[PDB]
């Protein structure tokens, strides 16, 4: 009852496995992986975007200098000129030739435009996944469960319980580091907190968005104002995070191989097809019944009807049952050669139902299991011309 | 003369529809711009507005335009029409639905009038190109040079060459009609105009009629405020609904059909000849990007073509079959050697 | 409900200075200019004119702007605020020092209003552009999509 | 003013929100499948970006901005092969 | 080259594919969005050929 099975880990693709139960009837069993959502383990470390040069009034003494202090703004640039003339709309400002001084100020401050717009840096742990899995087994044709991957817990939903995982692969599309922006996700190394170049990126790092206190290394130089004209001239490296938003890489969300897909989320990874899965149910003895009420399905035969050397379920062939009771039968094929789409047959009285398969071998020859009977369904198949189909659902690329 | 074409004059009236960046976003302009023809050589564009511009009401004042403002239109001067791209462009004549002026290279379109205390303009994204006649690749038409076989939009209008379909339009809402009968909803009408009239609610399902009061329905915002009034005919616009009744004929011709004029090309200035033994140098200085082809004449054409922009010099090995180069629209030349 | 905002319209007044590039030269007009923010995608800019534009001298009047000429104030029409770039531009609103329109990319951006008898523009110079959200490398905001 | 900063702290009027604003699409471009190996047959109206990436264990991903009208072909693996032209959704392909 | 092809100037039969595909409306706005290639007649007159 305790079938322990590995299971490759595909979403779209059936595992319509066979429960060898003895004393009783056997039970198929349908196990899908909906979503394979990785969820690693995250730290933020700072967030950047576009500054603000929050230039203030300058200090414009008409008669006489004044020493500047070093007030506690990020980047708080002062420079104290001597020898201005500054002219207004008034006339000019002062009446001195030379003890006419300027004392400007300006510091760096985070653009208005960071509270919708910015990037975010993140170092990330190994995390631990979860799956939604769909398992129509049995007679209840149906469950909504959603698990995790560790080796412990049990999932027990409906009337059946199951353990999934580890991932036999510890493979993480993400890096060490990985830089959020807005909607997609780039595995740049951005340096580390408070070091950012300036130009480059980072050159402002918040904390948080509330935090008040931040690190602004751009370059930022005050000059002299020409001409005597009341204005603050600065001169300053271009803003770091324009940069990189124009010439960035491609999204990791377009990078990453085996078919997998991020989100503005906890980062999950889904659809990341790698590995196989060692799953492990117990189905519950209720949905069992006695052997002896299976009717005997004996001295049967299989013929192949036309097989296509093909993806999707081209393969189809009639059987020649010969029962002797009318009751349902779970089809199953336990070589891997060939996949069985159709699921339950019931039987009457010496009949044939035909049934389609997709198969990968040019002459397959593969048993088939149909409610404790054996038989072997050798034909051959034919390649296609149009190769127009869905995804493969054979998975069973071989030596053919 | 010019009251010889009342197939369009009298037939059709202007009407609204969905400007994409109306003023500042997209608003129901009455002068929303269809069918951008840029594919003149020139630069010269026709427009197609939902706005009527030419006569008056009956027959006259050239110097008017006439636009719908709501369920009735209002002709006026044509005081302040300007149409505009990356630079403001140059009207050259309107007639029924169509301008055509010449507008400086760019890429986006707009036309506006200008009501007075309102601009009412709109704009739409469509890339106009220069293509300048022959093979000299300049920006704007030279005062001299020589002519070449162009195709150009005449500023005539009184032509039959094309047609296109002036079905009755669609019927209209206008909510404005739904006046309140103080504790019911109340439908007036513009003229007699056909009122298609219904509510969520049961009442009156067709509405062809004068001015009906609602029984059933309360608000507003849940009954039909129809106007079928195809006493005046509209074009077959993508932009309105079409009246499931029936399509009306009655095409009219389009105003500035294309013909094949004669435009001034630039003339690229002259080449410095210079020689060496079965050699030609070719000292080239132009003043705009002009294709250089040479061909040579004997069994092989070795054909040789490039865009040249910045002054350079080039050459060419002259065999005794000899050797022709075409640089800018200049006449060909050939050439022996020794 | 226009009348929540008095702290800018009350508490502020208009406010005059050099224009680097007023007219001809560097004049000191009343509506110099200072931090566009042009780093929308939809190809609108934020504008934080000297002036102060919003309502008139006491509480009315959204239509009208002031601007300071000389020792004193002087509340008139906005008929003709103009803002422009490489092409013209199109206001859409505007609110005390600041004004919100959308334009065409260019090399510079200027004001410019119209007191009636006089010019009275400003311009400034400033990388402008406008690249559309998404992977087509458009220019203009199209019809659909 | 060297007496002090008054206060009166001013709200910005125009703040920056995250609105949704209408983006272009480019048309459709034109499939032609061969033997293992997709060739797209396109024609771009303005400068587009398509990005292709394998399914399989190696990526080999290429970001290609394209103007000219252009024919591109892609070496379509078992494993599959998706490929997002414009900002149309992605799709994926098969092999045989 | 060829996307649209007519037996002569007055046939009224003619061919054209052009892949022209409508679109959905956008934001309940009055209008025909149509997805179209471009002209075919248009390439291959900047880019002929000597
Ligand atoms: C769990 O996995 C099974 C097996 O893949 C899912 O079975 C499939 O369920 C769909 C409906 O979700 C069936 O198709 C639909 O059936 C209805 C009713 O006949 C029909 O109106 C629709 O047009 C459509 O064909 C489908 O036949 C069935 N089996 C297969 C082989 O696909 C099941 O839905 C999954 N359960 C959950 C909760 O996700
Ligand atoms: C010939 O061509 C060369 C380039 O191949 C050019 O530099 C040179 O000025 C020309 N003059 C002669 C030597 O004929
Ligand atoms: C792509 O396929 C076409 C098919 O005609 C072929 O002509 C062309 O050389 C191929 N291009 C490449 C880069 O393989």
């Amino acid at each position: 009852y305790e079938h322990t099975a590995v299971m490759p880990n595909k979403v779209g693709i059936p595992y319509k496995a066979l429960v060898e139960r003895p004393g009783y009837a056997p039970v198929h069993l349908q196990i899908q992986l909906v979503n394979t959502r990785i969820i690693p383990s995250t730290n933020l470390e700072y967030i950047t975007c576009k500054y603000k040069t929050k230039v203030p009034s300058p200090v414009v003494k008409c008669c006489g200098a004044t020493q500047c202090t070093s007030k506690p703004h990020p980047d708080y640039q002062c420079q104290v000129f001597t020898g201005v003339y500054p002219f207004m709309w008034g006339g000019a400002y002062c009446f001195c030739d030379t003890e006419n001084t300027q004392m400007s100020e300006a510091y760096v401050e985070r653009s208005e435009e960071c509270s919708i717009d910015h990037a975010k840096a993140y170092k990330v742990h190994t995390g631990t996944v979860q799956a939604m899995v769909n398992i129509t087994y049995g007679s209840v044709s149906w469950r909504s469960a959603d698990v995790y991957v560790n080796g412990e817990t049990p999932a027990k939903i409906g009337d059946a319980k199951l353990i999934i995982g580890p991932l036999s692969s510890a493979w993480s599309p993400f890096d060490n580091k990985v830089v959020v922006y807005g909607h997609e996700v780039y595995n740049y190394d951005f340096p580390e907190y408070g070091t950012g170049k300036a130009g480059s990126f980072g050159d402002l790092q918040s904390r948080t968005s509330t935090s008040n206190d931040l690190y602004a290394n751009t370059n930022l130089k005050l000059q002299r104002p020409q001409a005597g004209i009341v204005h603050t001239p600065f001169t300053q490296a271009p803003s770091g995070f324009e940069r990189w938003k124009r010439d960035k890489g491609a999204p990791l969300n377009d990078v990453a191989p085996f078919g997998c897909s991020i989100a503005l989320e906890p980062l999950r990874a889904e659809n990341c097809a790698v590995g196989s899965i060692p799953i492990s149910i117990d189905i519950p003895d209720a949905a069992f019944t006695r052997i002896s009420e299976t009717p005997t399905v004996s001295d049967l035969e299989c013929k192949i009807t036309e097989c296509t050397y093909a993806s999707d379920f081209g393969g189809i062939a009639t059987v020649a049952y010969k029962s002797s009771k009318a009751g349902n039968c779970p089809i199953h094929s336990p070589s891997g050669v060939a996949v069985i789409k159709e699921n339950d047959v019931t039987l009457a009285e010496s009949g044939s139902f035909t049934f389609h398969f997709s198969t990968a071998n040019i002459h397959p020859a593969f048993k088939l299991q149909v409610c404790t009977s054996a038989v072997t369904c050798k034909g051959d198949c034919k390649p296609p011309k149009d190769h127009i189909v869905d995804y493969p659902a054979q998975h069973t690329e071989s030596f053919t | 003369d010019l009251d010889t074409h009342f197939t369009q004059y009298k037939l059709a009236r202007p009407y609204i529809a969905d400007c994409p960046n109306c003023g500042h976003s997209r608003c129901d302009s009455p002068i929303a711009i269809e069918e951008v023809r840029g594919d003149a050589h020139a630069g010269v564009i026709r427009i197609q507005t939902s706005a009527m511009f030419g006569l008056k009401t009956d027959g006259v004042d050239l110097a008017y335009m006439s636009f719908m403002n709501g369920k009735t239109q209002k002709s006026i001067k044509i005081d302040n029409l300007h149409v505009r791209t990356s630079a403001p462009c140059s009207l050259v004549s309107h007639h029924g639905y169509y301008i055509l002026a010449q507008c400086p290279p760019g890429d986006t379109v707009t036309v506006g009038f200008h009501d007075g205390p309102n601009r009412h303009t709109c704009t739409v994204a469509h890339k106009v190109e220069f293509r300048p006649v022959g093979r000299e690749k300049y920006r704007h038409p030279p005062e001299h040079g020589v002519e070449l076989p162009c195709n150009r939009y005449t500023h005539k209008r009184a032509d039959q060459g094309h047609y296109v379909e002036m079905h009755q339009p669609g019927l209209v809402a206008d909510h404005s009609l739904l006046s309140i009968h103080s504790a019911k909803v109340k439908i007036t009408v513009p003229s007699g105009a056909q009122v298609k009239y219904y509510c969520k609610c049961p009442d009156v399902r067709e509405g062809i009629t004068s001015s009906d009061h609602t029984t059933t329905c309360t608000d507003v915002k849940q009954c039909r405020a129809y106007l079928i009034d195809n006493k005046k005919w509209v074009y077959n616009s993508g932009r309105l609904p079409r009246g499931e009744g029936d399509t009306f004929k009655g095409k009219l011709h389009v105003p500035f059909v294309p013909v094949k004029a004669k435009c001034i090309a630039t003339l690229a200035p002259e080449p410095l000849v210079e020689h060496k033994h079965r050699t030609l140098i070719l000292h080239l200085h132009p003043d705009h990007p002009t294709l250089l082809t040479t061909r040579s004449l004997g069994s092989d054409a070795n054909p040789t073509r490039q865009w040249i922009e910045r002054p350079t010099t080039v050459n060419f090995t002259v065999t005794g079959e000899g050797l022709e180069y075409t640089w800018g629209n200049h006449p060909p030349k050939r050439v022996w050697a020794q």
